[PDB]
RNA sequence: GCUGACUGGGGCCUGUAGAGCACUGAUAGGGCUAGGGGGCCCACCAGCCUACCAAACCCUGUCAAACUCCGAAGGGUCCCAGGUGGAGCCUGGGAGUGAGGGCGCGAGCGAUAACGUCCGCGUCCGAGCGCGGGAACAACCGAGACCGCCAGCUAAGGCCCCCAAGUCUGGGCUAAGUGGUAAAGGAUGUGGCGCGGCGAAGACAGCCAGGAGGUUGGCUUAGAAGCAGCCAUCCUUUAAAGAGUGCGUAAUAGCUCACUGGUCGAGUGGCGCCGCGCCGAAAAUGAUCGGGGCUUAAGCCCAGCGCCGAAGCUGCGGGUCUGG
RNA sequence: UCGCCUCCUAAAAGGUAACGGAGGCGCCCAAAGGUCCCCUCAGGCGGGACGGAAAUCCGCCGGAGAGCGCAAGGGUAGAAG
RNA sequence: UCGAUGUCGGCUCGUCGCAUCCUGGGGCUGAAGAAGGUCCCAAGGGUUGGGCUGUUCGCCCAUUAAAGCGGCACGCGAGCU
């Protein structure tokens, strides 16, 4: 999958999903990016469920860039078992994203081919998401 | 009217030298007798017997920007001008005249010409080969 | 390009936008005075405009004066222009973004890869009247392997850069195909 | 491809129609055939 | 005996929200560059190349309860002021209580499941299962019931009948009974904004004609002729016709559409939004939004006048507890 | 699992729970104490006999990332080292 | 609900759901026909007898148009066992 090589802390809070995204909203990279529409724990069986299907779709050609990083611990307890007995174990791990976050993003392939490309891509993931591409992006001078 | 001005234009500037500026039928043809046609008088008379079509809206735009009216004998419907800027007026006709006859359609198929300014005719146009 | 402006005295801003227009701001040395622009009527200038090119705003005093945008601050969620920051030029040498107009065929793509474009500007210090358009790129002989960058470019009359310039603008990277899974 | 949720054209021929209240795909070939459930 | 809660003005104490990487860690790509596969290798003296691995470091993008260069709102406390309250403070007598619960918000746990669980502030129930609304219903909305009245104004919620009061007045929307409660996801459902593109030098649809020569473009174990993956990525005679839009041959053949001629001779296709609706939608005794029923509404949205409506508030009479 | 210490959860005063998250203590030092006087680190880059990629040296550059007996936090070179 | 709500399986007796096993309608089929597959509509009525195990369930035997899957305090002990 796609997981940090390191941390200082094993499992972690839930904490919550307010708010808009805090960065990560212009595309930055290449051309075309798919943005999220609502908040959600993204997980990297689902992106990398994403991006295969990328690469997939537009076989041997352009450059996917993931921008979404899972890093955050998603725990559960063993099958049927009761409350307590302490935090449960590290099933995957998870990225945080809100409103408004450029997932991922194509460069160097066709429009055609960037649309349906990052359509299939919205299809694997757990939320509403919106294609785009560069425009008021250019956050300079 | 971006690319119908430009059309226009070339209609025009051709449309200088009217000696034999003619429009007759023997339509339907096929795209093997494209290039069959196109030999007329260009393998008698060269580059100065040509058989050019385009527009009849824009054709006939071009002949009020120019002097040369009278075309309401023939007018109306999908039409070809045979222009001749130079090559025999009359025989660059002697051979619309036959390929006609030739392609399998009676003798009757010609819609007047202008032979250096002079509206000439329908049945004034199976003399202009014979 | 034109684009009108109009003054704002000082009433919300929520405002502006409820209505249709898009709250703004005017500075440089000397003045700075909160304006504003017609929404629908702005984006359609920007898209071209952009930051790489002045935009020539205007007002009631009939004073067609030249900026650039200096930011435009976004929605977020929404994402769409939520202020802007017009930047008024003077005589005075400024600092900007010019388009790095990347010509050619990479002999890296026809063989393998994708011209990741890693810089498509370049801030440059300049004087207003004479403002770029287009900084070319000589683009083709790119290889696969790594790519050229910052200090080599052609950088027309009197207009220098505030870049690295190691920053790298370009790089040729190779194509992705099959063949994947490495965690077995 | 005959009753779905999601009802689209697949191929050039094929017209969405919309008859007794509910979403039919019609089309030339057969197999188009679809509807909506 | 004015010090109370609460409040105004000062002064600081602080690191949450947010944000941000300067610290600690986590991070994708790129550059540069110690190494290490290894590569041309003149062979020790370095060396050169590398669409692999890859430090440190820089650039672009980010991530954090146990990160913080930074940082609110607020909160705490002291001082000066308001504040006469079943306020406060001091001493003593009598306790009961030490199973709490629902709702909101901030966290944990959980699987951001539970009429779950554990803390934090608040609030109600508890003890207000007293009253009005919510069909019924401890804790949702309204409101704190001393007693009496065949008087009055209101609250929430209502004003077609059940059922007290508008079949009220203007502008819209919906056509499903949506309303009367589910998602991703679909769709020429309706209505309204946009922004571009074409069109009376004739667009859109339909119809009529053409839709060609380079040649079956090169490349494939069978073959691949416009229709399996590439280079060059173009030419020709042209009104206009691709090295081809689907259908189709084993492959050719065939039928087509890209484009334009021409009739016709007024608008017409593209996509982005917003409102309300359609499908998506299967569970167990008999059905129904509480019922009847309701369609320019008795639904939804937006203005307005007016009524109904509690044990709340007035009016009238009475009792009682404090203080003066 | 049961007492004690550090950090978080703890909602920027204090406090605050769960079989919540993550680590320590049940010592030690006669110098690791008192005072007086001096001294300033870690690394980075050079240059260096044996010298790993840190032995000890030399030269710049370096406000603290070193050090402070042991957990963690706070603190600290204008010293607590 | 612990000042008591008898607990598995069978028997008996039904009744309901439909996410349909058969039967009836129908679309697509890689549907020639016949026989299938799949999806949509549709419970009106049907949905066998045995061997083994307390079994539910399953595995077999022999048939069948079919030998459906679930609910009713895993229906039914003031009805039986
Ligand atoms: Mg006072
Ligand atoms: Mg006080
Ligand atoms: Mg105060
Ligand atoms: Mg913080
Ligand atoms: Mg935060
Ligand atoms: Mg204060
Ligand atoms: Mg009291
Ligand atoms: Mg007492
Ligand atoms: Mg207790
Ligand atoms: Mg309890
Ligand atoms: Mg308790
Ligand atoms: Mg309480
Ligand atoms: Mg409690
Ligand atoms: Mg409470
Ligand atoms: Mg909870
Ligand atoms: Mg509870
Ligand atoms: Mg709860
Ligand atoms: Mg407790
Ligand atoms: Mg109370
Ligand atoms: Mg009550
Ligand atoms: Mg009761
Ligand atoms: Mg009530
Ligand atoms: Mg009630
Ligand atoms: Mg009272
Ligand atoms: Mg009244
Ligand atoms: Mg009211
Ligand atoms: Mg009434
Ligand atoms: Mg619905
Ligand atoms: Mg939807
Ligand atoms: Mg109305
Ligand atoms: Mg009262
Ligand atoms: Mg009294
Ligand atoms: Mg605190
Ligand atoms: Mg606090
Ligand atoms: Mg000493
Ligand atoms: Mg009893
Ligand atoms: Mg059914
Ligand atoms: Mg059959
Ligand atoms: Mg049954
Ligand atoms: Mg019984
Ligand atoms: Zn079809």
């Amino acid at each position: 999958m796609l997981m940090p090589r390191r941390m200082k802390y094993r499992k972690q809070q839930r904490g919550r999903l307010k708010g808009a995204t805090k960065g990560g909203d212009y595309v930055a990279f290449g051309d075309y990016g798919l943005v999220a529409l609502e908040p959600a724990w993204i997980t990297a069986q689902q992106i990398e469920a994403a991006r295969v299907a990328m690469v997939r779709h537009f076989r041997r050609g352009g450059k996917i860039f993931i921008r979404i990083f899972p890093d955050k611990p998603y725990t559960k307890k063993p099958l049927e078992v009761r409350m307590g007995k302490g935090k449960g174990n590290v099933e995957g791990y998870v990225a945080v994203v809100k409103p408004g976050r450029v997932m991922f993003e194509v460069a160097g392939v066709t429009e055609e081919q960037a649309m349906e490309a990052l359509r299939i891509a919205g299809h694997k993931l757990p939320i509403k998401t919106k294609i785009v591409r560069r425009d008021a992006y250019d956050e300079a001078q | 009217x971006x690319x119908x001005x430009x059309x226009x234009x070339x209609x025009x500037x051709x449309x200088x030298x009217x000696x034999x500026x003619x429009x007759x039928x023997x339509x339907x043809x096929x795209x093997x007798x494209x290039x069959x046609x196109x030999x007329x008088x260009x393998x008698x008379x060269x580059x100065x017997x040509x058989x050019x079509x385009x527009x009849x809206x824009x054709x006939x735009x071009x002949x009020x920007x120019x002097x040369x009216x009278x075309x309401x004998x023939x007018x109306x419907x999908x039409x070809x001008x045979l222009x001749x800027x130079x090559x025999x007026x009359x025989x660059x006709x002697x051979x619309x005249x036959x390929x006609x006859x030739x392609x399998x359609x009676x003798x009757x198929x010609x819609x007047x010409x202008x032979x250096x300014x002079x509206x000439x005719x329908x049945x004034x146009x199976x003399x202009x080969x014979x | 390009y034109r684009l009108k402006a109009y003054y704002r005295e000082g009433e919300k801003p929520s405002a502006l936008r409820r209505a249709g227009k898009l709250p703004g701001v005017m500075y440089n040395r000397h003045l700075n005075r909160k304006v504003y622009v017609d929404l629908v009527e702005f984006d359609k200038v920007f898209r071209q405009a952009s930051i790489h090119h002045v935009i020539v705003l205007e007002l009631p005093d009939g004073q067609s004066l030249p900026t650039l945008v200096r930011q435009v601050n976004l929605d977020k969620r929404r994402r769409r222009p939520e202020h802007v920051d017009f930047f008024v030029l003077s005589d005075e040498p400024v600092e900007m973004y010019v388009p790095l107009r990347f010509v050619g065929t990479p002999a890296g793509v026809r063989a393998g890869g994708v011209l990741q474009e890693i810089h498509r500007d370049i801030l440059v210090k300049v004087s207003p009247r004479n403002i770029p358009e287009f900084i070319e790129v000589d683009v083709s002989g790119l290889e696969i392997g790594d790519s050229l960058h910052a200090s080599d470019l052609k950088l027309p009359p009197g207009v220098e850069l505030a870049v690295s310039p190691e920053e790298t603008i370009a790089a040729v990277v190779p194509p992705e195909d099959v063949e994947k899974l490495a965690e077995e | 491809m005959k009753v779905r949720a999601s009802v689209k054209r697949i191929c050039d021929k094929c017209k969405v129609i919309r008859r007794h209240g509910r979403v039919y795909v019609i089309c030339e070939n057969p197999k188009h055939k679809q509807r909506q459930g």
